[PDB]
């Protein structure tokens, strides 16, 4: 089978810090992974085309690293709107399950 | 040779969007047309060329009866199957050449288009078969195939298996695994009515 | 008009087919290496991958709703509808279709969504 975990259920973070949001895929997806973020209510944004690879329409503070079966995200420093949750998907194994999600708090 | 100018329809067969399973390999009675095979032989964009009781420089020279244009997609390893005198799940149980056969045989790497993201699975080979093929046998047939004394009636079971395997092409799997589609162009020698003909004045 | 999409109903009960449609301008699914996805999401829960169907009618389920879920398409309407078999209140949700990209060059990143439909 296939199973997919993020390590802070939520995390909490305060605005200009540095964030991390790490995802744990259970067999080897190679690079096809992607990061979306939603605001409540609203539809998923695509971030995240493959580990790395950046979307047009989105800023320079959003990266993302790894290969195989452990990735990660980054923000270098939180614009107050980047406050959301944010999930992983895999696009390899043929159900491209996301991740449980992980919520950024102000706290 | 004779007082005709249309091209052969190459076109039809090497650029064709769709390729057969090799199960149930495609064949074109390529005919009555100038065959210029030079632009395929010199061309960079095969990864075999190999003849057989031919040389790819002189057949530009040569005349035949007909061409049977064969085409399938297959593994990267699985290739090598593709000859005289080979051995293995695709020589003996998908797509058969005669010992005597001449022709060459043409593959190169598809997998710009025969894979998808999420694996391309329609692409199917038969994996199992109660005895090899004769040369250029073709059964479509889906019958279910018994490996065992215990009859299948038709129900999948311990002992009797459906006898087709998807390759499952993904864009990850390496060089080997990769699909690859293959072109067998055979000719026929014999007979006195020369039917497709070479690009000579 | 660049790449946008709506969907259908929102009216439920429970031993009925869902019935959804999408239906999309700007690609026509018919170009190599278009496909649409279905995701749905239960209220303040995760997302949950449904379904792919791609060019050249290719299709995808999750495993745990195959013998319980199908899609199909119109490639003149530029349509797809789902028609999931019976609802349980667990599959009340937000449910979205999302555009992608899934030929060899490609990476399925499902990059322009439908604002989604509430099923009650």
């Amino acid at each position: 089978d296939m199973q997919m975990t993020q390590s802070p259920s939520s995390l909490s973070a305060s605005v200009g810090d540095r964030v991390t949001i790490t995802c744990r895929a259970s067999q080897s997806v190679f690079t096809y992974l992607n990061w979306y973020q939603q605001k409540p209510g609203k539809a998923p944004k695509l971030l995240i085309y493959a580990a790395s690879r950046l979307q047009s329409g989105v800023p320079s503070r959003f990266r993302g690293s790894g290969s195989g079966t452990d990735f990660t995200l980054t923000i270098s420093s939180l614009q107050p709107e980047d406050f959301a949750t944010y999930y992983c998907q895999q696009s390899h194994s043929t159900p491209f399950i996301f991740g449980p999600g992980t919520k950024v708090d102000i706290k | 040779f004779p007082n005709i100018t249309n091209l052969c329809p190459f076109g039809e067969v090497f650029n064709a969007t769709r390729f057969a399973s090799v199960y149930a390999w495609n064949r074109k009675r390529i005919s009555n047309c100038v065959a210029d095979y030079s632009v395929l032989y010199n061309s960079a964009s095969f990864s075999t060329f190999k003849c057989y009781g031919v040389s790819p420089t002189k057949l530009n020279d040569l005349c035949f009866t007909n061409v049977y244009a064969d085409s399938f997609v297959i593994r990267g390893d699985e290739v090598r199957q593709i000859a005289p005198g080979q051995t293995g799940k695709i020589a003996d149980y998908n797509y058969k050449l005669p010992d005597d056969f001449t022709g060459c045989v043409i593959a190169w790497n598809s997998n710009n288009l025969d894979s998808k993201v999420g694996g391309n699975y329609n692409y199917l080979y038969r994996l199992f078969r109660k005895s090899n093929l004769k040369p250029f046998e073709r059964d479509i047939s889906t019958e279910i195939y018994q490996a065992g004394s215990t009859p299948c009636n038709g129900v999948e079971g311990f002992n009797c298996y459906f006898p087709l395997q998807s390759y499952g092409f993904q864009p990850t799997n390496g060089v080997g695994y990769q699909p690859y589609r293959v072109v067998v162009l055979s000719f026929e020698l014999l007979h006195a009515p020369a039917t497709v003909c070479g690009p000579k004045k | 008009q660049i790449t946008l999409k709506e969907s259908g109903p929102t009216l439920v009960k429970p031993t009925q087919t869902l019935t959804l449609t999408c239906t999309f301008s700007g690609f026509s699914l018919s170009t190599i290496g278009v496909g649409v996805s279905w995701i749905r999401q239960p209220p303040g829960k995760a997302l949950d991958w449904l379904a792919l169907i791609y060019w050249d009618d290719d299709k995808r389920y999750s495993p745990s709703l195959k013998s319980r879920l199908t899609v199909t398409m119109d490639t003149s309407k530029n349509q797809v509808v789902l028609t999931l078999t019976n609802m349980d209140p667990v599959d009340t949700a937000t449910y979205f279709c999302a555009h992608g990209l899934f030929s060899s060059s490609d990476w399925g990143g499902l990059d322009v969504w439908g604002q989604g439909t509430t099923v009650t």
